[PDB]
């Protein structure tokens, strides 16, 4: 989940707004 | 600001800016 | 510091602080 | 909503806690 995707690795634009309502 | 490591109050941070009015959703056990 | 008005960055730290593991939904639409 | 309850009006534990997971 967003943990994996962007704490414990590099987050992206990309997948930070798949968790935007 | 984004791309990069981003934890914690750091990460909501983010998707608060990023997502604006639309709001967003925290799921860290998800 | 959650029984005061909070808005925007403000009101998300207050639900990062309080909901803690289980996360939560900002809905500011909603 | 949030909006309206907590930041136009004063929030709440009871409240803010509506919204967790």
């Amino acid at each position: 989940g967003i943990v994996e995707q962007c704490c414990t690795s590099v987050c992206s634009l990309y997948q930070l707004e798949n968790y935007c309502n | 600001f984004v791309n990069q490591h981003l934890c914690g109050s750091h990460l909501v941070e983010a998707l608060y800016l990023v997502c604006g009015e639309r709001g967003f959703f925290y799921t860290p056990k998800a």
